[PDB]
């Protein structure tokens, strides 16, 4: 079945590898060449994680984990049952997310529209990539990513940020969690905005966009416009994932000590150092 | 216990949410057609919502949404298959028939108002008192498309009054008339205006306005579809 | 190659906009400000103006007073030196009256009554902020989604330095006024209440925020690529839908099987982004007053 204007859309061509070949939908879905690539991914992944729950010995979904090798393989293969299993599954999970994103790169040319959307979700792709493949290879050892079970991925996150005593002092994660928290703000103001124009006060008419310009500023003093929130929300949510990436890729690898140390190099700048009062003095 | 209660209340609540406001975003495009037009066996498991009606600025009138579908236009495509979920050929060119990554929307054949009734959009020569405050101004330079040949020259901007920003150029052809081009489709560089999406025997080509100095929302999408169209259907004749 | 909308090739200026009437009283309306061409890059280069009436006053008296009134405690843990203050910013720390004191206004001002000043200041200051939100979208005829979104996020915030204090029978129980502080206070939080991890609506919240990061990652990375339809003309093509909104839903259903309009997806943003206050604020209420420990909490399903 198609929206009512769908039709017009659904011609042939846009397709990066084999032509006309994969140049169809099931249902609303386009496929392509990577959408046969990301079933075949997902599926193996899926069977591997099937199986993975068979050794552990539970079909519970809360209880199913799959653990990477242990710190003593490094960076070597392990056997299946001891963090083999996590490993091919990993290289499921990259190849069904990037040919997720190689599939939206078709669909965006058979739209005739920008790539702005892939281009975004590789950012979700590399900060994933940052916990499972460039910070373990940078630290030596496979065991240092995470594990894929709905309560022990969370189990890895306090082990992991307690490490470093309170992790809210590493400052990149505090940069990312400011983007994480304004963008969410901007998400809660631009969603009422645009509401509160279509949507007006009972028998009015609709509102327009100097309206919402007139809100913001007669609110703030300021409005951004409506191409400029649309690039905010964009730059906000990626810098959130950027620093998160960063945050983490420089844990255990520039900085392993406990965060809430590395500020005294501020508190003990030369000029100011030794003079006594305050909390330091 | 309280907190029990909280979180039970909580799914609950928030599948009537996922309700509402999946079918809230079935206010356009449904029911559900087969490829032919006619209404899809299968809608789904979620209802149409009872209409709601946007009241518009300046008597334009209302829309009721939803409500009864369709295209109001012809669609030169055929079927390349015998069964549904294939693609759709163009029965002609599909730049000229605006089909495909060229296609347009029948939207309405006036010009997107301001909050005081006035044109939102309108050639910078006729805005008082606007004129460019940063950046190269492309007015003067040439327009190369993805041939490497000139296809006109810039002779102004056209300007969204109330939100103060460029949205096409206005370029002149060989023949002299002009055309618009979407701000967003063109590069300016220091000595040239560069497009990418079209050739330059595409400029004539592009869907003219039937005033010079206001643009329609009709207009508007036959433009921007056209040029759009021009990354697919031009490619035989890019080049790099 | 090719152009992609993220900046401005081209700024361009008229007369500054002093905005729609409607019901607005212009006597309380500001003047143009500065045009920022460095904020044109982005999005728009005009700053002003602002309305101030009695309330918009009222506010940001009281807001600075808050701010004010935390600053003079600084300088004072200071010792009044200069180079101290800066040196031990992020240290220093207005905190609330000690259990002893329960739910008064006893305490003196060096142990915990200037936080209640300064709380005092705070709580003035947002809620006619709130009431802000609400009449200068009544003054311009719009519906109030701004005020009901506004306040999921006073929710949490009441919930943390009000309400769950009330109910926990002190004020200590509050947050300090602090850049250091105010993170201790969170991690020993979770610790006090056996890992927030083990609160369901923790969890929650974190979908929400995780979620409101890729719905306006989404949203805006669509409308901008459709933008060469003009796609962010949201209004209009609510009203008289276009190629842009159709390829946009286009998009998604062809990438996940289902789609939205451009009305919709806001109301997706709007539930998206409250969502996270609304549940935040529910876990922490419960966090001491129902509940002591989720962890143990956790293992009996509840
Ligand atoms: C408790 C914790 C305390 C927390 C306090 C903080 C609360 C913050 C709330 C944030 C709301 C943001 C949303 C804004 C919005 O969409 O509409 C604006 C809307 C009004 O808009 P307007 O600008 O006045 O009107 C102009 C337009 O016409 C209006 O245009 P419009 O069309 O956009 O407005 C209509 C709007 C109207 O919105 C509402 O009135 C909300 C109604 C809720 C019922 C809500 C709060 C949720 C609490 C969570 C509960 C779990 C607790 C555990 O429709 C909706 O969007 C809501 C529909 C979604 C709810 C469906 C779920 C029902 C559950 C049933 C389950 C089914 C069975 C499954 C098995 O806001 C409100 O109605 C809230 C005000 C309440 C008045 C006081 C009553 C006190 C008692
Ligand atoms: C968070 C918020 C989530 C919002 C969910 C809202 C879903 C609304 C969709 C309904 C409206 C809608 O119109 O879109 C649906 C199509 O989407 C899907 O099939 C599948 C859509 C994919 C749904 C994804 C769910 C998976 C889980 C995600 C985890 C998130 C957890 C949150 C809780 C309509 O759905 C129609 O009815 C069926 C739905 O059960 C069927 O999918 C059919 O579709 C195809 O018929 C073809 C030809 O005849 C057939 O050959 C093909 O195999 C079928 O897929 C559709 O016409
Ligand atoms: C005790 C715990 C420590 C702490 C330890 C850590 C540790 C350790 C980490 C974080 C990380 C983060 N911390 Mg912390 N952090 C703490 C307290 C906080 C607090 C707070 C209120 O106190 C906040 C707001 C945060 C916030 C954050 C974020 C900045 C970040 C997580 C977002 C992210 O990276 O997404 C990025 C997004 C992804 C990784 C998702 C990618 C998804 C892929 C591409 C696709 C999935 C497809 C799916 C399988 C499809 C399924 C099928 C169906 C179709 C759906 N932390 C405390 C102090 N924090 C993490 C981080 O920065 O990671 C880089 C991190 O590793
Ligand atoms: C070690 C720390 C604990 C932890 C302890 C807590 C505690 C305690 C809390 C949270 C809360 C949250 N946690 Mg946690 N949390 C942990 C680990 C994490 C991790 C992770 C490990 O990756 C993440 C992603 C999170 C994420 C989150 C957020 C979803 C949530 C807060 C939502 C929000 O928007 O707050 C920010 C939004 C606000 C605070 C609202 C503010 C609104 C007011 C009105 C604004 C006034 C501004 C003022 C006037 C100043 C004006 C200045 C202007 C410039 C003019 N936590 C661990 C387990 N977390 C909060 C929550 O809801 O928990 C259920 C909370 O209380
Ligand atoms: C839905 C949840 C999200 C959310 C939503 C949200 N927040 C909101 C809103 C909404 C819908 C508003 O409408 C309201 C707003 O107006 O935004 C523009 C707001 C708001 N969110 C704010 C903050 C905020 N929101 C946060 C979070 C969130 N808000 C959540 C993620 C956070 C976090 C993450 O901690 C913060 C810090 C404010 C920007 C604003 C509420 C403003 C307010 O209450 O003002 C009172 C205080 C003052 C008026 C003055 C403060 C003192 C200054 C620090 C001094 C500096 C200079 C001074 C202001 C200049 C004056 C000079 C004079 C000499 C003239
Ligand atoms: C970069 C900013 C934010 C963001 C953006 C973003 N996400 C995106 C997009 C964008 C632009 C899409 O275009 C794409 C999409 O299609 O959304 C509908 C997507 C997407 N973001 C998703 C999820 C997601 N995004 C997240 C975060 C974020 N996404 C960021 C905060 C998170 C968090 C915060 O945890 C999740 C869980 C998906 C819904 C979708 C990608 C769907 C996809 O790639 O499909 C192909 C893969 C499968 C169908 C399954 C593969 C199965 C594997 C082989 C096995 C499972 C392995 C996995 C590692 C198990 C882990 C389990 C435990 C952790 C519990
Ligand atoms: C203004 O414009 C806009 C629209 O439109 C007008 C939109 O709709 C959207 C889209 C946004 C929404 C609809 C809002 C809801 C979205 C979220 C809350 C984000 C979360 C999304 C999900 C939870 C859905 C996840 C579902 C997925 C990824 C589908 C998986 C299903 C399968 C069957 C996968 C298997 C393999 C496939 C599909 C490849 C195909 C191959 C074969 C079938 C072989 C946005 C952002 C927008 O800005
Ligand atoms: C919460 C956010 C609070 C921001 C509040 C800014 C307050 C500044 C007040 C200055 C003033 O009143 O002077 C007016 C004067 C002009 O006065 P005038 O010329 O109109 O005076 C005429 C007076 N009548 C009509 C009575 C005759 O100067 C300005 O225009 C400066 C205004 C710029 C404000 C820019 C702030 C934007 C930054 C916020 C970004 C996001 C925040 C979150
Ligand atoms: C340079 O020096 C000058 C003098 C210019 C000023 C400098 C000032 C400085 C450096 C200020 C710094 C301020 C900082 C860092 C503030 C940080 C604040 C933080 C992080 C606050 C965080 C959380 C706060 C919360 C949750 C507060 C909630 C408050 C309420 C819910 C209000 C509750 C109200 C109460 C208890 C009072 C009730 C009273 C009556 C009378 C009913
Ligand atoms: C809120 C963000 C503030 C705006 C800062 C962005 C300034 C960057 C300017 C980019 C210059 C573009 N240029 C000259 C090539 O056209
Ligand atoms: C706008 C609504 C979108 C709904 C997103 C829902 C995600 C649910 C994720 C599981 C929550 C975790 N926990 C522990 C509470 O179960
Ligand atoms: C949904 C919120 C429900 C809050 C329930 C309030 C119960 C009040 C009893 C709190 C007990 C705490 N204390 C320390 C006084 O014992
Ligand atoms: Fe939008």
């Amino acid at each position: 079945a198609l929206l009512s204007f769908e039709r017009k859309y659904r011609v042939p061509g846009g397709t990066l590898v084999g032509g006309n070949l994969f140049d169809f939908w099931v249902g609303p879905f386009y496929v392509g060449f990577f959408g046969v690539a990301t079933f075949f991914f997902a599926a193996l992944g899926i069977i591997l994680i099937a199986w993975s729950a068979v050794l552990q010995g539970t079909w519970n979904p809360q209880l199913i984990s799959v653990y990477p090798p242990a710190l003593e393989y490094g960076l070597g293969g392990a056997p299946l049952a001891k963090g083999g299993l996590w490993q091919i599954i990993t290289i499921c999970a990259t190849g069904a997310f990037v040919s997720w994103a190689l599939r939206e790169v078709e669909i965006c040319r058979k739209l005739g529209i920008g790539y702005h959307i892939p281009f975004a979700f590789a950012f979700a792709i590399l900060a994933y990539l940052t916990l499972v493949l460039f910070r373990p290879v940078m630290m030596g050892a496979w065991g240092y990513a995470f594990p894929y079970g709905i309560w022990t991925h969370l189990d890895w996150v306090s082990n992991t940020g307690y490490t470093y005593g309170n992790f809210h002092y590493n400052p990149a994660h505090m940069i990312a969690i400011s983007f994480f928290f304004t963008n969410a703000l901007a998400l809660a103001l631009h969603g009422a905005l645009v509401l509160s124009a279509a949507n007006p006060e009972k028998g009015k008419e609709m509102r327009t966009p100097d309206h919402e310009d007139t809100f913001f500023r007669d609110l703030v003093g300021y409005s951004i416009g409506t191409l400029g929130i649309h690039r905010l929300g964009l730059l906000l949510s990626l810098s959130a994932v950027f620093f998160s990436a960063l945050c983490m890729i420089i844990t255990g690898t520039i900085w392993f000590d406990q965060w809430v140390d590395w500020w005294q190099w501020w508190v003990k700048l030369p000029w100011w150092a030794n003079i006594p009062g305050g909390i330091n003095g | 216990d309280l907190a029990s209660l909280a979180i039970y209340s909580f799914w609950i609540f928030l599948a009537g949410l996922i309700y509402y406001l999946q079918t809230e975003n079935m206010r356009e495009g449904y029911p559900l057609e087969n490829e032919d037009g006619t209404p899809a066996a299968n809608q789904g498991p979620f209802p149409l919502p009872k209409p709601k009606t946007f009241i518009l600025p300046h008597g334009r009138g209302t829309l009721t949404v939803p409500g009864p579908e369709s295209e109001d236009r012809p669609i030169a495509l055929a079927r390349t298959a015998v069964s549904e979920g294939f693609p759709h050929a163009p029965t002609g060119d599909p730049m000229k028939d605006g089909v495909g990554p060229a296609s347009w929307v029948a939207r309405r054949d006036l010009p997107e108002l301001d909050g005081h009734g006035h044109n939102k959009i309108k050639p910078m020569k006729a805005a008082a008192g606007f004129h460019v405050s940063a950046g190269k101004n492309p007015i003067g330079l040439p327009v190369r498309g993805c041939d490497l040949e000139i296809a006109g020259k810039v002779v102004d901007i056209w300007v969204d009054i109330p939100e103060q920003m460029a949205r096409f150029l206005e370029v002149e052809l060989k023949d002299g008339s002009t055309r618009l081009l979407p701000m967003q489709m063109v590069k300016v560089q220091s000595n040239r205006v560069h497009v990418n999406a079209l050739s330059s025997d595409l400029f004539a080509g592009i869907p003219t306005i039937k005033s010079p100095t206001e643009v329609t929302l009709l207009e508007e999408d036959k433009i921007c579809g056209y040029v759009a169209g021009g990354l697919m259907y031009a490619a035989p004749k890019r080049k790099s | 190659a090719e152009y992609q909308n993220i900046f401005s090739q081209v700024q361009v200026r008229g007369p500054a906009d002093l905005g729609m009437t409607e019901d607005v009283n212009l006597a309380n309306r500001s003047g143009v400000g500065p045009f920022s061409t460095l904020l044109g890059w982005f999005g728009n280069a005009q700053l002003g103006p602002i309305y101030l009436g009695s309330l918009g006053v009222l506010s940001l008296f009281s807001g600075l007073m808050w701010f004010f009134t935390i600053g003079i405690w600084f300088w004072y843990q200071a010792g009044w030196n200069p180079a101290v203050f800066l040196r031990d910013l992020f240290f220093f720390s207005l905190e609330p009256p000690a259990p002893e004191y329960g739910l008064s206004f006893a305490a003196p001002l060096k142990e915990g009554g200037l936080w209640l000043i300064a709380s005092f200041f705070m709580f003035v200051a947002v809620w006619s902020w709130w009431g802000r939100t609400y009449l200068r979208a009544q003054a311009l005829g719009m519906g109030k989604h701004t005020a009901w979104a506004f306040l999921s996020a006073i929710w949490l915030w009441m919930v943390l330095g009000f309400i769950r204090p009330i109910l926990m029978g002190s004020w200590s129980e509050a947050v300090p006024y602090g850049i250091f502080s105010h993170l201790d206070w969170t991690n020993n939080f979770s610790l006090v209440h056996g890992n927030l991890f083990y609160n369901p609506f923790h969890g929650l919240s974190i979908a929400f925020l995780y979620g409101s990061a890729a719905l306006f990652a989404m949203h805006g990375a669509t409308i901008l690529a459709v933008s060469r339809f003009g796609g962010e003309r949201e209004l209009e093509q609510i009203a008289d839908r276009g190629t842009a909104a159709e390829r946009a839903a286009l998009f998604w259903r062809w990438t996940m099987g289902f789609n939205a309009t451009m009305e919709g997806i806001h109301r997706w943003a709007i539930w998206m982004a409250v969502l996270v206050t609304l549940t935040g604020g529910i876990g922490i209420l419960l966090s001491g007053t129902v509940v002591d420990n989720w962890y143990v909490w956790g293992q009996n399903h509840g």
